[PDB]
RNA sequence: GAAAUUGUUGAAAGGGAAGGGCAUUUGAUCAGACA
RNA sequence: AGAACUGGCGAUGCGGGAUGAACCGAACGUAGAGUUAAGGUGCCGGAAUACACGCUCAUCAGACACCACAAAAGGUGUUAG
RNA sequence: GCCCUGAAAAUGGAUGGCGCUCAAGCGUGUUACCUAUACUCUACCGUCAGGGUUGAUAUGAUGCCCUGACGAGUAGGCAGGCGUGGAGGUCAGUGACGAAGCCUAGACCGUAAGGUCGGGUCGAACGGCCUCUAGUGCAGAUCUUGGUGGUAGUAGCAAAUA
RNA sequence: UUUGCUCCACACAAUAUAGAUGGAUACGAAUAAGGCGUCCUUGUGGCGUCGCUGAACCAUAGCAGGCUAGCAACGGUGCACUUGGCGGAAAGGCCUUGGGUGCUUGCUGGCGAAUUGCAAUGUCAUUUUGCGUGGGGAUAAAUCAUUUGUAUACGACUUAGA
């Protein structure tokens, strides 16, 4: 659904006489702007509490920035989704440099592999896998062998003009 | 010397148009060596001449010219729209055209 | 509706058009495969019926 | 020699010819409105002839001005012609079609004297 | 850019060569395409063969003469892909098409005139490596074209003469380089360096 | 002494109809305005 | 075939859906300049053979609402769970 | 999930066509770009509204001036107009030095009905303006009467012995 | 049929033009591989180097390019000759010899340019044809009518006729 930021959103049920100071619940929400983010918040609260937005208020909204945006990280990702004939839990591992980047490729992947649009997914948890060897999916492990190296065979230069006078070479 | 060219080579391509409706009042011009709208911004305002020939001599010549100006860029690949004194004939879609260097700003 | 009884078409579609030839002298559309080992000779001959 | 005026704009020079007036002789080009129920013209489908309608109306300023800037006024004799004696920057005389040859030279003469423009001096001219 | 552009068909993808050729024509660029027998179509040989027989069945039921025409030649296959991308029943379209010439092999004029390529339709630059594809020459012969052998023969002949031409030239520019060499390290030379030459 | 329709002459266009709309090239033709 | 509420077509062109009464967009005096809708931008055709991550190879692949159809059931094809 | 089997109809044939395979395919994301009689600004037409202006000594008070907004349309309603035959009035209107009519990819006015002029033909009458009046406007009605085509130099003009 | 035809030459007239305006600048083959240089044991060889676009290469100064002088080179190039050879895929074009002649911006000189008035394509290309001029060259046939019947509805076909 876009290029994500991650938000803390904090909300509560409106105060009353016999209950001032209602409890205060927070969610981390991945969305592209704060309007989508406050909406997602109410979406999920109404799956957990007796509230709706008409009887609650957003207390705070705050964008959370990646702590080490240029440290490569192995993410564990947990997702719930809906298929055409049923709904299902999944665990994926993603390797990127920020939760935000991680979540963007997830939704991409879910769309491409499973045909899940944004409406049909629930991020249940996104967490940095600290020690390797608790990294579980091979398509990632592959990339943490010692002294890793690889070529990119069959190089494809982009032409800038419609006619060439050479005959390209895919060397690299 | 051998070259005397003081203009940029160019080509009459289309009228401004829809899928199914054209508008003779605006002509579309591809300019040699202009690949992008940024490149094409240079030529905005430059003057175009479509130079053609005829059998009847007129003011002592068998050569005639339809004059116009470049007015804005067009799309992403350095094509340009232009208007003329009189709309270009349309047998000329694919005919050559001359983009001068005046009015100059360098 | 469908014939009723099946019967083979009349005449051969490989001899169309059934127009008059472009000349009395029918053309030799094809000559024998050449075998350059043998002596030179004609491969056809003109006559009258 | 005519009152100065803003550039005359005509909006629709092309004649509004009746539909199919090109298609059967029996149909004159004179404008006539389609009233048929199915008619492409009346329904105004892309591609067919325009119909006359009030947007085409000319600038109140330049209306009735012919190219020179004068309105034309039909003239049958000197007396008619003299109704324009204080209006030569603004109206121009046209000599009526049924005015005689000899009677045009009188009119043509007086018009010259009064500085009145004449739209068709060459008529019936004894050349 | 140049008055006539000669494209070496070999290793190009039919419909992508077609799409750019049609365009150049429409903009007034004369084009001649050569070695159309060495053209490619993606998809393995059988598929395109099947596709072609699909083409073959279409004909005017009352008179096969007025119905769609099936040209077997690799150049005419190619022209078909082209003509299909040009509003060819208009005068502008006819005009465009006259700017076009398509050949099997590289016949005179063009064998001594340079030919170019079109990278955005170069098979080796477009098809994922691994994917099966089809040579036009072979596709044509299987649907009737009669002259692969005699193109092959002429080409092989032509290719001999051009390797000579080449050998000579490469020998002439070894000298020419042995010139740009004395001249090196001279005043005029480093002066030209300075200005990027 | 209209029109349909016809002969001649002149000009023009015409790859399975013709005619029409917006627009310009070309040709032919013409008004006005200038002092 | 027959009812309910609204919105339309009929009575209405215009842009889109190739095509089409009813769908999408948008309702019309004569025009200039600008910006858009719905819908598009390889070529036909105005507009990126743009960018990015995946998936897909079909000896009857697939390709955009209304819409011009396909099902049960199967696969040690391949993908992710 | 994509792909494959499951998957049979009649003229040859349709993701609109060409064609496309790390797509020009399918899912999803991000920019840019094209273009409606729509939106914005401006001119001009007309409609509706709200103002202003009898003060001579010049010309429309149904006038003139300022301002705002609006404009689809069958059946149908109303309005302001164009055109014909005839009638009262008027212009002491046009005309044998050529009325009327007719012809004219010549001109000009009008959004239009139409109006005006030139040239050619012609031969005896005719028109502007205010009014009055109706047997007052045609493309259709298998409309009426007359005239004329393509069909076409075509079908044919071949029974009864010559 | 009132001196016709054809190739070369130039002169005038006309008619065009799907669109000149420095140059279409020649290996082949591979792409999970190649180009070039160099050596060698000549090979699926050693060694070097290059790419990452033609953003190149070549050409390019002079009244649209005038008139002139000189030097250094002996190089470049235009033209018309002439020598030897190559190319049939549509060769109709490529290469080579030799003298002649022009130009040379390789370098250094003398003169000229204005008024086209502050821009107006400012005209420099290549199609086809027509009329005469004189330098070469060449001096037919088909059709109607007649006729055959290997042919035929009519045309057509096929024969025959100094
Ligand atoms: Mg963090
Ligand atoms: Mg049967
Ligand atoms: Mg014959
Ligand atoms: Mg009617
Ligand atoms: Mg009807
Ligand atoms: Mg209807
Ligand atoms: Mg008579
Ligand atoms: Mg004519
Ligand atoms: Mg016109
Ligand atoms: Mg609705
Ligand atoms: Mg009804
Ligand atoms: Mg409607
Ligand atoms: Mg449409
Ligand atoms: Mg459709
Ligand atoms: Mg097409
Ligand atoms: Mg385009
Ligand atoms: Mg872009
Ligand atoms: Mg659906
Ligand atoms: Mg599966
Ligand atoms: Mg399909
Ligand atoms: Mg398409
Ligand atoms: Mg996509
Ligand atoms: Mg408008
Ligand atoms: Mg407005
Ligand atoms: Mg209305
Ligand atoms: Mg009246
Ligand atoms: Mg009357
Ligand atoms: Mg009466
Ligand atoms: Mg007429
Ligand atoms: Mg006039
Ligand atoms: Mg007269
Ligand atoms: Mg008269
Ligand atoms: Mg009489
Ligand atoms: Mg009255
Ligand atoms: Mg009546
Ligand atoms: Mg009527
Ligand atoms: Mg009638
Ligand atoms: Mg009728
Ligand atoms: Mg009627
Ligand atoms: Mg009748
Ligand atoms: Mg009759
Ligand atoms: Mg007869
Ligand atoms: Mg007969
Ligand atoms: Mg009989
Ligand atoms: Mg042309
Ligand atoms: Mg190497
Ligand atoms: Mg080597
Ligand atoms: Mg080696
Ligand atoms: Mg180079
Ligand atoms: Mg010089
Ligand atoms: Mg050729
Ligand atoms: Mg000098
Ligand atoms: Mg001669």
């Amino acid at each position: 659904m876009a290029h994500f930021k991650e938000y803390q959103v904090i909300g509560r049920r409106l105060p009353t006489e016999s209950v001032p100071e209602p409890k205060l619940f927070r969610m981390r929400i991945f969305a592209s702007n704060e309007v989508i983010a406050k909406s997602r918040y109410w979406y999920f609260l109404q799956k957990l509490h007796k509230v709706k937005k008409a009887s609650g208020e957003i207390v705070s909204i705050n964008q959370i920035n990646e702590a080490h945006p240029t440290k490569v990280k192995n993410f564990g990702v947990w997702v719930r989704y809906d298929s055409r004939s049923g709904t299902h839990n999944m665990y994926k591992e993603i390797r990127d440099v920020s939760r935000v980047a991680a979540v963007e490729t997830l939704y991409q992947d879910m769309a491409a592999r499973h045909r899940a649009r944004f409406r049909s997914i629930h991020i249940l948890k996104v967490a940095e896998i600290e020690k390797t060897a608790d990294v579980k999916r091979q398509y990632v492990k592959q990339f943490l062998t010692k002294d890793l190296k690889f070529p990119l065979p069959h190089r494809v230069q982009k032409s800038t003009k419609t006619f060439s006078y050479k005959r390209p070479s895919t060397f690299y | 010397a051998e070259s005397h060219r003081l203009y940029v080579k160019g080509k009459h391509l289309s009228y401004q148009r829809s899928k199914r409706v054209n508008n003779p009042n605006v002509s579309l011009i591809k300019i040699e060596g202009v690949a992008t709208p940024q490149d094409a911004q240079f030529y905005l305002g430059k003057r175009i001449a479509y130079v053609y020939r005829a059998s009847k001599e007129v003011r002592g010549s068998k050569i005639r010219v339809m004059w116009g100006k470049v007015t804005r860029t067009h799309g992403n690949s350095g094509v340009v729209r232009a208007t003329f004194r009189n709309n270009l004939p349309a047998k000329t879609f694919g005919a050559s055209v001359r983009i001068f260097l005046y009015p100059s700003n360098i | 509706s469908h014939r009723k009884y099946e019967a083979p078409r009349h005449g051969h579609l490989g001899f169309l058009p059934r127009k008059r030839a472009a000349s009395i002298r029918a053309r030799v559309k094809a000559f024998p495969k050449d075998d350059r080992s043998k002596p030179v000779a004609l491969t056809s001959f003109l006559g009258y019926k | 020699a005519s009152l100065p005026h803003p550039k005359i704009v005509k909006k629709h020079t092309k004649k509004f010819k009746r539909h199919h007036s090109d298609r059967y002789h029996r149909v004159a080009e004179n404008w006539r409105k389609q009233k048929g129920i199915d008619s492409v013209v009346r329904r105004r489908f892309r591609g067919n002839i325009s119909q006359p309608k009030i947007g085409y109306g000319s600038n109140k300023k330049t209306k009735f001005l012919s190219p020179s800037g004068h309105k034309t006024f039909l003239v049958a004799n000197v007396k008619d012609l003299e109704t324009l004696t204080m209006h030569t920057k603004t109206y121009a005389a046209e000599i009526a079609h049924n005015i005689s040859a000899k009677n045009r030279v009188v009119i043509l003469a007086r018009a010259k004297a009064l500085g009145i423009k004449v739209t068709n001096p060459k008529g019936r001219l004894a050349l | 850019v140049e008055p006539v552009v000669v494209i070496d068909g070999k290793g190009h993808l039919v419909g992508r060569l077609a799409s750019v050729v049609a365009k150049q024509l429409l903009n007034g660029q004369k084009i001649v395409v050569v070695r159309a027998e060495e053209l490619n179509i993606s998809g393995e040989f059988f598929r395109n063969k099947l596709k072609y027989h699909d083409f073959l069945r279409k004909a005017t039921a009352f008179n096969k003469t007025r119905g769609p025409f099936h040209f077997r030649a690799p150049s005419r296959i190619f022209y078909k892909a082209l003509r299909g991308m040009v509003s060819h029943k208009t005068a502008r379209g006819k005009a465009a098409l006259e700017r076009l010439k398509v050949f099997e092999g590289i016949p005179p004029p063009y064998d001594k005139k340079k030919r170019v390529v079109v990278p955005q339709a170069l098979r080796v630059l477009r098809l994922k490596p691994g994917r099966k594809y089809t040579t036009l020459g072979k596709l044509s012969t299987s649907v009737g074209w009669k002259y692969e052998d005699v193109v092959a023969k002429l080409e092989a002949k032509r290719k001999v003469s051009s390797a000579e031409y080449y050998a000579k030239k490469r020998a002439f520019t070894k000298k020419v380089a042995s010139a740009n060499a004395t001249a090196a390290e001279s005043d005029v030379a480093k002066q030209l360096a300075a200005l990027g030459y």
